[PDB]
This record gives C-alpha cells, structure tokens and sequence, in this order.
C-alpha cells in the first residue's frame, strides 16, 4: 500500500486532518494504513475507521438511489444504467475494501466485547450495503453472509452487554432495518424492534451516565421505526 | 468521542 | 482518454445524470469527453462544464484553506499538516491545469460568437487566479500575469462587441476588479474599472431588457457596493 513507509501514529494524525477537511476518501485510506500497522485500534480509531468509510458509501448509496430512481421513470436508450452500473462497481470496490480489513485485520476471538460486536455489525452493515445493489444467487449468499454476522453479533452482544448498551442497540436497529428493507420479514423486524425496546426499559436501572445520550437517541429510532411498520 | 456518528445507524 | 469510446450525446447525457447525483468529478470527466469530440459547445453545454470543474475546485480550495488555517496555528510540532496541505495543494493544481488544457487545446479560438469568446478567456482568468492563490515567488508571478493577460483579452472582446449593460461583459468586469484587488494588489485598477464599467452601464440603462434587466441590476449595485468599499 502507498501508506507503508508512513508512521501509525501520522496516518491517525492525517486521518484527523483529513476529517477537519471533510475528505472523507483521504480520512479512509490513512485510516486503512493505520490498520494495516496490524495493531489493535484504540476505541477512538475504531470510530474514525467506521466514521472515514461510512461517509464514502453513505454517499455512493445515496447516488445509486438518485439514477436507480431515474432509471425506473423509463418505464428508454442505455446511458442511465450504464452510469448506474459505473457507480454500483465503485460501490463495491469499497465494500470489498472494508470486508477484507474486517476479515484480515480487525475481527478476532480476542478483544473487548464491545469491540467483538461493532466489527461483527460492520461486516453485516457491509454485506447489506451489498445486498442492496446484487441480484439472483449472489444476492442470496450476500443476505445470509448479512444475517450470519448480525447474529453472532446479536449472541455477543445478549450474553455480554447490558440492554442499555448504545452498540448493542445500535446492531439491534440496524439488524431491524435489514429484515424490513433487504430480507423482506417485516414480521422479524417488528418483533426485533420491540424486544430491544422493551428488554432495555425493564432492565432501565443498567443505564450509565456514559450512555445515557447516545442510548436514548438510538431508543427514539427503534420507536419512530415501530410507529412506521404499525 | 464519535460512537453515534461511527456506528452508521441505519 | 477514458471516454473516448464514448458518444458525444451520450456524455453530455451522463454530465447532466452525474449533476442530479451531485458527482462533480464524473460530471466534469463526462464534458472533458464530450470537448475532446472536438465540437463546439452551446449555451448549456458551456455552462455544464463550467459548473462541473467549480465545483471540482470549490471543494479542494476550501479544503486546502482549512489545511492552511491549521498549519499557520502551528505558530508555537511535526510535519503532518504541511505534507497533507501539499497533497491537497498538488490536486488543485491538476484539476486548474486540466482545464486550462481544454481552453488552450479546444475551446479558445479566434472564430464564434463574441460571448463564447469572452466566456472562455474569463474562465482562463478564474483557473489562473486560482492557481494564484496557493503560488508562490516567480511562479506566483508568471500566473498573476496570464491571468490579468487572459482577463483583459475578454474586456477588449466585450468593449468592442458587446453594449455597456450585458451581464457577461458586466460581470467580467466584477471579477477582473476583484482579481486587481485581492490578487494583483491594484487598488487604483479595481476601483477605476468598477467606475468605468458602472458610468458607462448608468449612461445606457434606458435601454436595458425584461431578458437581462434583472442580472445586470444586481451586478451593478456590487460594482457601488465595494466602490464606496474601496472609496
Ligand atoms: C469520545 O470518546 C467521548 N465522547 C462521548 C460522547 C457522548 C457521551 O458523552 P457525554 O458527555 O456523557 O454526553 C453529553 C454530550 C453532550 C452534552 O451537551 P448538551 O446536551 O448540553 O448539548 C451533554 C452530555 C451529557 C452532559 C450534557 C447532557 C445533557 C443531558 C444528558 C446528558 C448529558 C441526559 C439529560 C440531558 C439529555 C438529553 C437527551 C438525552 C439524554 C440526556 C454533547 C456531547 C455529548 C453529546 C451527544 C449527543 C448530542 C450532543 C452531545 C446530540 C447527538 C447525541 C445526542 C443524543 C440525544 C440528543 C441530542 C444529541 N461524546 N464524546
Ligand atoms: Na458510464
Ligand atoms: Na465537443
Ligand atoms: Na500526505
């Protein structure tokens, strides 16, 4: 990689750069290097990572459902899914990125729980992005490979998180999110919603001053969701 | 700092 | 290059897709393609590459001003903010010199009309000043020169081919004014082309069109605006 002869410690100083800027394509490729240095990262470069590529394919996906929307009013000439497609590849190419650093570098047996959990729900997270853009047999071993993660996230995160937790929560909404939009169960994505929900206003008393902000935020997305599918 | 933000909420 | 299997139809097509995405570096890949079929552009497709490469070097500018506000703040430890401020510095320099690329290669030519002329040679002046900004000692120098070069080319084209009230002759003149006070540091240029171009414009204002007779309004208060700025 052209980030090998840089010191860990100014990839994770460029990367704080990069941010300031909001060049998220820079902040994701030092981030990248930095993790290559095959060091566990520090709570703080966990979320600069996730920060850095959640902003390149937020932005991707955001693109794709502009022209994937413009496509379908040619209800034509080939140039819109050709663009598409360009975008789409793109797409993938950083999913693929991201995947193999959770694979290669970042997902092990060993860490924190806390750490166990966000990496397991970034490789879900990933594999949806993926989902949403494939079709016939890749699209179905790309949803299970979706849901395979989630779950051994989910069985962590239950035997080693209290319900108040903001990662656990956090997995529980997007999990939520992944029946509804991508494995078409409404039924699992309701019940999953609720059962976060309710597990965490029983087990209240577990809630820290530390999470206090960030769990009540994600508590107001599991509801707002509940309210839609009902 | 960054936990909301990082963990990409659906 | 990259497009050149590519239908001149079909990139304009995929420039005006890429704008609704808000993909300002395909949008602008997209029209490089389309000047390189070796056509004139039209009003719209003039204007389409015009926004695409803005908003290429809109972004990179005011990343490199925020890399180059931290980095004097480093008044008052380590070579980081400098190496990544060059970075930035260096893309920003290829995107100006590939657009200065397509006005020397395609677009600039003795023949047209006097509007795509004036259009080309003022975006030669806007590339150069922004070149300008980031340059330093006799390479800063070389550029302010091509730059006020390339401005005053336009305002003799416009001068001689346009009336005093049309908003691209009217708005050449802003931006060359604004070149000579915070580039070039003129302060007796800016202010003296902000009067002629304002007298002259008042001296014909009877005549001036439901089409236009609203752009050349507000282009002409801030010709006052920074002349009582400037006094
Ligand atoms: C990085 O590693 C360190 N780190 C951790 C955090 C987040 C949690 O840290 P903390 O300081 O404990 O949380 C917190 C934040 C903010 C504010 O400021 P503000 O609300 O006045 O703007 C506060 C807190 C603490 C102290 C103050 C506050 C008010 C309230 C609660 C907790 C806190 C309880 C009662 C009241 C409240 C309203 C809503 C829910 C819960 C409570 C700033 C920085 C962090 C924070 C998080 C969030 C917001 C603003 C702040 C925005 C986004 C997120 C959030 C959730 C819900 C509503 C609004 C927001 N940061 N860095
Ligand atoms: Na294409
Ligand atoms: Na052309
Ligand atoms: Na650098």
């Amino acid at each position: 990689g052209a980030m090998g002869s840089m010191e860990r410690a100014s990839l994770i100083q460029k990367a704080k750069l990069a941010e300031q800027a909001e060049r998220y394509e820079d902040m994701a490729a030092f981030m990248k290097g930095a993790v290559e240095k095959g060091e566990e990262l520090s709570c703080e470069e966990r979320n600069l990572l996730s920060v850095a590529y959640k902003n390149v394919v937020g932005g991707q996906r955001a693109a794709w459902r502009v022209l994937s929307s413009i496509e379908q009013k040619s209800n034509k000439g080939p140039e819109v899914r050709e663009y598409r497609e360009k975008v789409e590849t793109e797409l993938q190419g950083v999913c693929d990125t991201v995947l193999g650093l959770l694979d290669s570098h970042l997902i092990k047996e060993a860490g924190d729980a806390e750490s166990r959990v966000f990496y397991l729900k970034m490789k879900g997270d990933y594999y949806r992005y993926l989902a949403e853009v494939a079709t016939g047999d890749d699209k179905k071993r790309i949803i299970d490979s979706a849901r395979s993660a989630y779950q051994e996230a989910m069985d962590i995160s239950k035997k080693e998180m209290p319900p108040t937790n903001p990662i656990r929560l956090g997995l529980a909404l997007n999990f939520s999110v992944f029946h509804y939009e991508i494995a078409n169960s409404p039924e699992e994505a309701i019940s999953l919603a609720k059962t976060t929900f309710d597990e965490a206003m029983a087990d209240l008393h577990t809630l820290s001053e530390d999470s206090y902000k960030d769990s009540t935020l994600i508590m107001q997305l599991l509801r707002d969701n509940l309210t839609l599918w009902t | 700092q960054g936990l909301l933000d990082a963990l990409d909420l659906a």
